[PDB]
RNA sequence: GACAGCAGGACGGUGGCCAUGGAAGUCGGAAUCCGCUAAGGAGUGUGUAACAACUCACCUGCCGAAUCAACUAGCCCUGA
């Protein structure tokens, strides 16, 4: 209906330094930086403040896909803050029945390559994203951690792995093989 | 086994919603096919446990 | 849920908050974090005698005695007391000796 | 030293413990026949059948089956003959009349777990527990 | 002070009752009252063959202003 200067609220905590060129957004904290192009979306950004560090994000008129797009904004420069805290770790449990899957990271963390799978001989190797590791994880069986500072990056690369294990011409109802994300968290803990 | 992750198998694979027009996984949740092929039906299905 | 209906739905709930209302100096204000077991009959039982405790829903208390006040003081109980899954034994006895019988006496005594 | 809490094994209407079970007291415990087969035998004959409580209750050495009861078991007592049936007589329905008072008489050896006065608690709690026995006392 | 979201519970007379194959509300049957309360359904189900944690119904906190249910007709899409 035309609506008018609808407005999100983003805090921002004491550790990190945010500065904006237009709607690109760049962001330094502890690990690493970040940044992000908001060019598409033609919204009003603005930050209020002195060393408080408070962000609103501003759409003016719009229509109502519009005023569900500036939620959106929000949300990204939330998990942007998230990330270049603390970053983003998924934890995976290989679920393997009478064959066991192998993992190794080939290269440098990059490179993962995944094995036996089923007893199929094809050796899978899958690439992941830049900007994030992979490590097996210690004390747990068949854990595959990865830690990265974008969760757009390192989700995607999660979904590349589930979507490297997917099994053909089979009940998948029956047949439940493959690597599964199991849990989302951050990379320090009680944070 | 581990009973845990078939817990965790299935809910990737097995509890989703099947719509009967236009066949695709949608979510356990879901009310609307979101494909346009059949253009958003309310008519769903549970998929079929062993 | 008409409001009152005679019945014992809401305006009965407003009638003893505000029908209890002229017999006592001093809501006392005991929360616990959960009553599912005995505890209700131990909320009630040991402090028998004089057995109160009655308190629904802080949102139904917001306004409600300060526009069914007519007492004046005791609005003195404001904002700090929303907050909280509070029971509310308002009580015409002697002193501190209540809330000692409680400092403890139904979780794990 | 050797003592151990409640079991409350009972839903059986003959004494001694549902059989000769005398026999099977000892197992993972050091226990013996105390309270087995003279407090049980004294006890049939006293509040005889119709599934009490009779708990293990073993104290020192020895086994203790002292009865500790409750409402509808004492209630389902409301009775002055059993003529047994033995199984499956028709499902024999003793829905039987009761005194005027069982308010003051039927419930003081029950009493202190009702969790509230005397004459609003138990009189009028057991009025609403008995499903076996209403025939409508008036 | 709804609406979804986070947090608390989800009893007792009473292992009530049909049974003694389990059933201590959880395959099945009749029924069904009351008390405590903030509210608990003589218990929607998860799951142990069963006992048990657990949830739902029902209830209370933080919350902040619109929310929910049907129905109708314009454009567009499916039907093609
Ligand atoms: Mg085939
Ligand atoms: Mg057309």
């Amino acid at each position: 209906m035309k609506t008018i200067l609808s407005n999100q609220t983003v805090d921002i905590p004491e550790n990190v330094d945010i500065t904006l060129k237009g709607r690109t957004v760049i962001v330094k904290g502890p690990r690493g930086t970040l940044r992000r192009d908001f060019n598409h979306i033609n919204v009003e950004l603005s930050l209020l403040g002195k060393k408080k560090k408070r962000l609103r994000v501003d759409k003016w008129w719009g229509n109502r896909k519009e005023l569900a797009t500036v939620r959106t904004i929000c949300s990204h420069v939330q998990n942007m803050i998230k990330g270049v805290t603390l970053g983003f770790r998924y934890k995976m449990r290989s679920v393997y029945a009478h064959f066991p899957i192998n993992v190794v990271i080939q290269e440098n963390g990059s490179l993962v390559e995944i094995r036996n799978f089923l007893g199929e001989k094809y050796i899978r190797r899958v690439r992941m994203r830049p900007g994030v590791a992979c490590s097996v994880s210690q004390a747990q069986k068949d854990e595959l951690i990865l830690e990265g500072n974008d969760i757009e990056l390192v989700s995607n690369s999660a979904a590349l792995i589930q979507q490297a294990t997917t099994v053909k011409n089979k009940d998948i109802r029956k047949f439940l093989d493959g690597i599964y994300v199991s849990e989302k968290g951050t990379v320090q803990q009680a944070d | 086994i581990e009973p845990s992750l078939r817990q965790l198998a299935q809910k990737y694979n097995c509890d989703k919603m099947i719509c009967r027009k236009c066949y695709a996984r949608l979510h356990p949740r879901a009310v609307n096919c979101r494909k346009k092929k059949c253009g958003h039906t309310n008519n769903l299905r549970p998929k079929k446990k062993v | 849920m008409p409001r009152e209906d005679r019945a014992t739905w809401k305006s009965n709930y407003f009638l003893k908050i505000i029908q209890l209302l002229d017999d006592y100096p001093k809501c006392f204000i005991v929360g616990a974090d959960n009553v599912g077991s005995k505890q209700m009959q131990q909320i009630r039982m040991s402090l028998r005698g004089k057995a109160v405790v009655l308190m629904g829903k802080n949102t139904m208390m917001r306004k409600a005695i300060r526009g069914h006040l007519e007492n004046n003081p005791a609005l003195e109980k404001l904002l700090p007391h929303i907050r909280g899954n509070v029971g509310f034994v308002f009580t015409k006895e002697d002193l501190t000796e209540i809330r000692d019988m409680l400092l403890a006496n139904k979780v794990p005594a | 030293p050797n003592e151990i809490k409640v079991v409350y094994l009972r839903c059986t209407g003959g004494e001694v413990g549902a059989t000769s079970a005398l026999a099977p007291k000892i197992g993972p415990l050091g226990l013996s026949p105390k309270k087995v087969g003279d407090d049980i035998a004294k006890a049939t004959g006293d509040w005889k059948g119709l599934r009490i409580t009779v708990k293990l209750t073993i104290q020192n050495r020895q086994a203790q089956i002292e009865v500790v009861p409750s409402a509808s078991a004492l209630i389902i007592k409301a009775l002055k003959e059993p003529p047994r049936d033995r199984k499956k007589q028709k499902n024999i329905k003793h829905s039987g009349n009761i005194t005027f008072d069982e308010i003051v008489n039927i419930a003081r050896q029950m009493r202190h777990r009702s969790l509230a006065r005397e004459l609003s608690g138990t009189i009028k709690e057991i009025l609403g527990t008995a499903q076996s026995v209403g025939c409508n006392v008036d």
